[PDB]
């Protein structure tokens, strides 16, 4: 389970953790010598790896429409994913402390993150259903982090500050 | 036997194996664009088989055909004037003294109503052919 | 991830078949786009040494996250395939990008290097006469050296680029200093034989006209001593 | 250069010149023998020793 799960939970397909297209990255419904009970939260815990690939396909499309606020937008949540990656390190280093670790911690660890990862991809998703460009995000995102929620409006203030300072770029070279 | 004496003091760190096959060649990463050009150099001097001043207008084209990478060929810029050493020590006999001793004829020369018309470009310079006139 | 070291492989056999010791009509500037892009690779070469300890394939992952990036844009803007002064064009459109900010000084390091070649061919112009392009790819001119004419050295001698009139792609921008390096390169030897990408931009620019200015201030003087203009003036 | 040193026996033979020519080459002979101490010193107390 221990290091079976961090790989479900980076995105990536698993035999027992299978992808359908419809639905992102799921568990398989009721699989044998485990209780039904433990895969309905565990579910929840493939909602987090899923949505997180909904992201980085928001990366490396416009890394590696168009706009050179776009992949600002790129490296102003990527520290958002630097505390979600940090916490994956953390859960690694328990699982050698004790490799007979119950999933309670791990859902418990998530929880935080539970409430910070589905608000960042409505976000996003305003974003490409509208088809912005250039300084007219700096205030859809102003308007976001003005936000309730105290880790999101933080979130939102990270991904604010990085295409503000595309915008500094151009007011340094035009001042 | 500069290259020798680095190799000797990695001998001694190789009293027993800590150093992988990765660790040793990176240290001959800035020093693999080097030896080709000395290679390149050692060759060109073997096949022709020239001699005197047409082996220094050699090492010119060597200069040219590597332009670029100015660092590396600052080293072999270096090399042709080291070679270009002996080459003006026994320039100054000719101009100071009159009087020129060269080993084997390493830089041209043709001794003197007039005598023989004289023309001097034998051994070649590696520079304008007006100042093997002058 | 092994498609992340595939990439680093693309590096190497670029590298090695750009050297002009199997070459001699590819261009110097191809060539000094490698003199930068092998201290990335020795960079590489440390870091795969830092990796142990792995305890999962994350710490590894994560950790390449940030060259990953990097690399992708980095190993196909080569991929086209840009030569000589169209690739020292093609390195500096790009630095004058930034929106990544990791991808934006490894640009920046080739932009350096890369001009080496080129800058040394322009300062040798304007102050001897000698352009020392007679090997490899870019524009070579020696132009056509007259005595006989005396009417600024010349009487042929094309331009600096014999087909698109333009020089290009190096700090200044050489859409005004190009014209004027041409016509004060002509003269200099008529004396003699009978932060931001835009900041550093903006610090060459008067370096670049002053040498003009000081080329300028010696063929003046020449005029003055030698045409006694004034007087054939006088005279029609 | 050793057994040469070893043809110039007799001060005096045919020529003053001809042993004044291989006593050179027995300061020269010397000179090989001040280097083998200082590579000697580092064998043992008074490297990576491979040949």
């Amino acid at each position: 389970m221990i290091h079976e799960l961090l790989l479900a939970l980076s995105g990536y397909p698993g035999s027992i953790f299978t992808w359908n297209k419809r639905t992102g990255l799921q568990v398989s419904q009721d699989i044998p010598f485990l209780h039904p009970g433990e895969t309905s939260v565990l579910n929840r815990l493939c909602k987090l790896g899923t949505d997180y690939i909904r992201f980085t396909e928001f990366i490396e499309q416009y890394t590696g429409l168009h706009g050179i606020y776009l992949r600002a937008f790129c490296r102003g949540l990527d520290s958002i994913l630097q505390p979600y990656r940090q916490a994956l390190l953390d859960l690694e280093q328990e699982f050698l402390a004790d490799p007979h670790l119950s999933i309670s911690h791990i859902n418990y660890s998530l929880d935080q993150f539970h409430l910070l990862f589905p608000s960042i991809m409505v976000v996003v998703e305003q974003i490409k259903s509208q088809k912005i460009h250039g300084c007219q995000i700096l205030e859809t995102v102003y308007k976001h982090s003005c936000g309730g929620l105290p880790p999101v409006r933080s979130a939102l203030e990270k991904t604010l500050a990085v295409c503000h300072g595309v915008m500094y770029k151009q007011l340094s070279a035009w001042m | 036997k500069e290259y020798m004496i680095l190799i000797s003091q990695l001998e001694h760190l190789q009293r027993q194996g800590l150093l992988s096959l990765q660790k040793l060649w990176f240290y001959i990463q800035p020093t693999l664009r080097t030896m080709e050009v000395l290679a390149s150099i050692a060759t060109s001097l073997n096949k022709g088989e020239c001699f005197g001043g047409a082996t220094l207008s050699l090492l010119h084209d060597r200069t040219f055909g590597y332009t670029g990478d100015s660092q590396a060929q600052e080293l072999c810029l270096y090399l042709t004037k080291a070679a270009s050493a002996p080459y003006f020590d026994i320039l100054e006999r000719w101009i100071y003294r009159g009087i020129i001793n060269d080993p084997y004829s390493e830089f041209m020369v043709e001794e003197h109503w007039d005598q023989r018309y004289t023309i001097v470009q034998q051994q070649i310079p590696s520079f304008l052919q007006k100042v093997a006139d002058k | 991830v092994a498609e992340y070291g595939t990439y680093y492989t693309r590096l190497s056999h670029f590298s090695l078949l750009t050297v002009l010791d199997s070459s001699h009509s590819n261009g110097l500037v191809f060539q000094a786009f490698t003199s930068g892009l092998r201290k990335y690779l020795q960079y590489y070469r440390a870091c795969v040494l830092s990796t142990p300890a792995s305890l999962t394939l994350l710490t590894i992952s994560f950790l390449f996250r940030k060259l990953g990036r990097q690399l992708r844009y980095l190993a196909e803007l080569c991929c086209a395939f840009p030569t000589g002064v169209k690739l020292l064009s093609y390195l500096y459109k790009e630095a004058l990008e930034n929106s990544s900010n990791e991808n934006y000084p490894v640009l920046l390091s080739l932009l350096k290097t890369s001009c080496e070649p080129y800058t040394r061919f322009i300062y040798d112009w304007v102050y001897s006469g000698v352009f020392r392009d007679v090997c490899g790819e870019f524009m070579i001119q020696v132009n056509e050296d007259y005595l006989g004419f005396r009417d600024k050295r010349y009487w042929t001698h094309g331009y600096v680029l014999i087909s698109k009139e333009v020089e290009d792609c190096v700090p200044v921008f050489l859409k005004h200093v190009a014209n004027e390096i041409y016509i004060c390169g002509k003269t200099i030897n008529l004396l003699k034989l009978c932060s931001l990408p835009v900041l550093m931009k903006y610090s060459v620019t008067a370096p670049m006209v002053s040498h003009v200015y000081l080329v300028n201030k010696a063929i003046v003087d020449y005029y003055f001593v030698e045409l006694k203009m004034e007087r054939h003036f006088e005279a029609m | 250069i050793k057994k040469y040193t070893d043809q110039r026996s007799l001060d005096r033979a045919f020529g003053l010149v001809g042993q004044s020519f291989c006593a050179a080459l027995h300061q020269e002979l010397k000179e090989y023998y001040r280097l083998l101490s200082v590579l000697h010193s580092q064998l043992q107390v008074e490297s990576s020793l491979t040949l």
